[PDB]
DNA sequence: ATTAGGTGTACTTATCTACACTTT
DNA sequence: AAAAGTGTAGATAAGTACACCTAAT
């Protein structure tokens, strides 16, 4: 697994768990996070989407991203 | 001033203001950064207002003839909330212990119980009802089942007693063939592939009795201790008063149905946000409600429901208290959470449900994915959940019977007009 | 200041940030991340765009994004 | 065996093995986990292989004679890396000060010094002939522009001893007007935007020189020390060794024109992944690049591109010893990093350049876009540089002039062609 | 016989390459 | 004599939904 920096692919992976996690069906999750299930699967292969649809998924699953001298 | 210990740290503090009669909440640094409120109404911060707190305080008591029970062991007045805390504060729903400062009974013991001391209860002494009869007019979820919290190890039970806690709860039935519908209910249930509490029936003497598993506690085995677990219920998530448990909360008169200031579906989906996984918060939530539907629970309320309190966020309980009552009908049959503004689960229809989803801002789709599920599965489920008996009469036989057959009734009947759902026009 | 959860407004507005911080015009960076600087606008306002448009301005400006019982 | 210490701090070991002759580098965990590398080809889990700590060292030495001076104050062999880098380790380019275990001898002074003891080095050895090497050389290491790193307060000048460094770099002008030339390019650089080293005419006695503000030394003014910050050229960045500077590293000869293993624009380009911000790199790289051709230095090469290594990521240096070679006859007009496979100034036209963009997979809108404004830019510019010039002679002047018509000239001529590069087929 | 998928129109949208606009 | 940040337009290209059907276990 990744804490790594996330890519296109790597957050759809990690999208992809995170709905497993709750063992929610593909077309559940989709419906609830008000998305078809086709969408949410191009989403999890990496696949370009919509920003939009990222976040809707996103949010829905309550999943949260944030932002990462002189000698 | 109270202290408020979960487990064996004390997470902060309730503080009493006698003379202006409120109450207040104040937490540990130490928790502020690393833990969670009792509820979303009383924050880490101590910004918790009187009102939420004696609110939350109140939801932990009993709502039965029960309650009057504590009035007969304690000398207090019933408008006193802190004083009845107080009694019951080392073991109440949730992990939270009440603990006056400077005290502890750590190295207390345990009270086996043999059946002839819990067949005495049933003879009513020291114990409700009294006082036998429901109701003034038509009930319901008092008086007429009694319970008792013990500690059950897997082959005895005792009374918790210091730090040790109840890890079962034991419900007792006089009312008709009750443990019966819980227990079909509720395994029915955990058939179907829902998460729901783990029931087994238990024998005392020539009665019958549901032996309930507690989630929020969790006893170990090969020393010592009762661990428990934080949780709360939507009643204490949305921040309402115990007379709210029901959406309509100045009863079931006629003048006052149009008034529903309780819990609703609504305010129940509200609380998705708070959850650490809202979809699958709502799944459950609706498979919640079709379950109710399908298995005519009309009893299913505010404090039917809860939620365990994490740091992260909540996370929904597994259900409990699932009960058919469409079986009874020297009880309320309309529901505690209506569909759509209906109340009446006769009344139900394409257009109650399609209205319903659509008033969550939800497909429709998705009811009827989750309705059809269920209703298709319940044949054989329910045919499997009967075998899980223990002997029975002819009455209790008869009543399974008819229990099987307006199950299978009300199945059939959602199965009709579940396709005309998605055509409706709201 | 920085927000720590992102939403699709927030990443626009990390990234506009982040260029302005480099001192570098609208049309120069877009171009560099090979997007037209419209499309590096429509980013920036927060409005709705491709998946890989965010990831080709995001990894270009060297921003990177990560996924954050019992007692 | 040398520590390797960071202002005042340890941050590892430089280890030499003689036997084996073999370099290693290994590094305290408190800099592994919070700190930065030497340079990318030497990483803090001291994995970094002989030859690359080999190459990084060399790149640090003089490439000149001086070289052979460091040689004669050393008395050691030109095969020796180790003795040198022990000997001017207390002073070198970047933070790093290479001090052999618990030895320090400084107490560290002021030495002051006077033009006296200037002009007796402007004068004969103290050796700078040095022609002729070998040789008849033409590209810019030909010959001596003689220059001396030392300290500058903003008006005495001074030696650096010990932990104490020289804030500025001295240099002295031998060949014709080279220090006007310098200073106009690199004051031209500041006028136009760019990122560029601050740069002033210092006299001593008749002679005139070029002081340059050392950009990866910074002094505290109230006290006495030295703030060093440190950095890598792209020889090093890139991991090649110091003859590898220029894109043809084997030399000028139409036998070698072919082979370049050296340092080249998309291999410079390469280096914006490991930047902390790749796109502004590249956009300081391009304009590196476009101004370096508009101004006509042929003898921008690997050792004149650096970069400040810090734990986030590399960061672009402000540009330095930028000189216009087109007024110099007597030295090598070519490019030291060529135009897509173009190493001739006069041939550049809209294809190389379109190619050349086209090489780096970049837009050529951008390269037109930063062609075009500096272009522009540079006729209302270079009359603003030459107000910053002190009092000149007719021979001066004539050099200047001759300067401004060359760089007008220049600017025209690429403004002629810059349209067409969009549609070139290449 | 269920979940993770690929189809199919019809629909809506982002992207690109220029030109021209409103303000420094 | 602009510069940087905006929008406009046709044209290319591509995402979304909606529901039907597939391949396995």
């Amino acid at each position: 697994i990744m804490a790594s920096p996330l890519n296109q692919q790597s957050l759809g992976l990690l999208i992809k768990e995170r709905r497993k996690s709750a063992a929610l069906t593909q077309d559940v999750a989709a419906m609830l996070c008000g998305v078809t299930k086709k969408t949410l699967i191009r989403v999890e292969k990496g696949e370009d989407v919509y920003i939009s649809t990222v976040f809707k998924i996103l949010d829905g699953l309550g999943i949260d991203i944030v932002s990462a001298g002189w000698y | 001033t109270l202290e408020m210990h979960l487990g064996d740290l004390m997470i902060g503090e309730l503080s009493f203001d006698a003379t202006a009669d409120t109450f207040a909440v104040h937490y540990t640094k130490d928790w502020q950064q690393s833990g969670f409120p009792l509820s979303p109404t009383i924050p880490l911060d101590g910004t918790g207002t009187s009102n939420q707190i004696s609110m939350f305080l109140v939801n932990l008591l009993p709502e039965n003839k029960g309650l009057d029970y504590l009035i007969e062991s304690l000398g207090v007045s019933k408008g006193n909330t802190f004083a009845l805390i107080r009694a019951i504060g080392l073991d109440t729903a949730g992990a939270i212990a009440f603990v006056p400062k400077g005290a502890l009974l750590p190295e207390t013991q345990l009270r086996p119980i043999k059946a002839e001391e819990v067949i005495q209860r049933i003879e009513d002494p020291t114990m409700w009802p009294m006082e036998i009869w429901d109701g003034k007019p038509r009930l319901s979820v008092a008086g007429v089942q009694p319970k008792l919290n013990l500690f059950y190890n897997g082959k005895e039970f005792a009374f918790a007693e210091g730090t040790l806690s109840s890890t079962h709860i034991v419900k007792f039935e006089k009312y008709h063939h009750l443990v019966i519908n819980e227990f079909i209910t509720m395994r029915l249930a955990k058939v179907l592939g829902m998460n729901v509490a783990n029931v087994d029936i238990v024998h005392f003497g020539r009665y019958k009795a549901l032996c309930v598993e507690r989630f929020d506690r969790r006893n170990i085995p090969g020393e010592q201790r009762v661990l428990r677990r934080h949780i709360v219920d939507s009643c204490q998530a949305l921040g309402f008063s115990v007379s709210k448990k029901y959406e309509r909360n100045f009863g079931t008169g006629r003048d006052v149905k149009d008034i529903r200031e309780g819990v609703s579906f609504n305010r129940l989906f509200s609380l998705a946000a708070k959850c650490r996984n809202p979809v699958a918060a709502k799944q459950d939530m609706l498979q919640w409600a079709l379950f109710n539907l399908l298995t005519g629970n009309a009893d299913a309320h505010g404090k039917n429901y809860s939620f365990f309190m994490t740091p992260s966020g909540m996370e929904p309980t597994p259900w409990y208290d699932l009960v058919s009552v469409d079986m009874y009908e020297d009880f309320e049959q309309q529901l505690a959470m209506a569909i759509d503004d209906e109340f009446d689960p006769n009344s139900i229809y394409a257009y109650q449900l399609a209205a319903f989803m659509d008033g969550l801002g939800l497909p429709r789709n998705l009811l009827i994915s989750n309705l059809t599920r269920i209703a298709r599965r319940i044949p054989q489920a329910i045919a499997e959940v009967i075998l899980m008996l223990p002997p029975l009469d002819e009455d209790e036989a008869s009543f399974v019977a008819h229990y099987k057959t307006q199950l299978l009734a009300r199945c059939e009947r959602y199965l009709g007009f579940v396709d005309e759902v998605r055509d409706v026009e709201v």
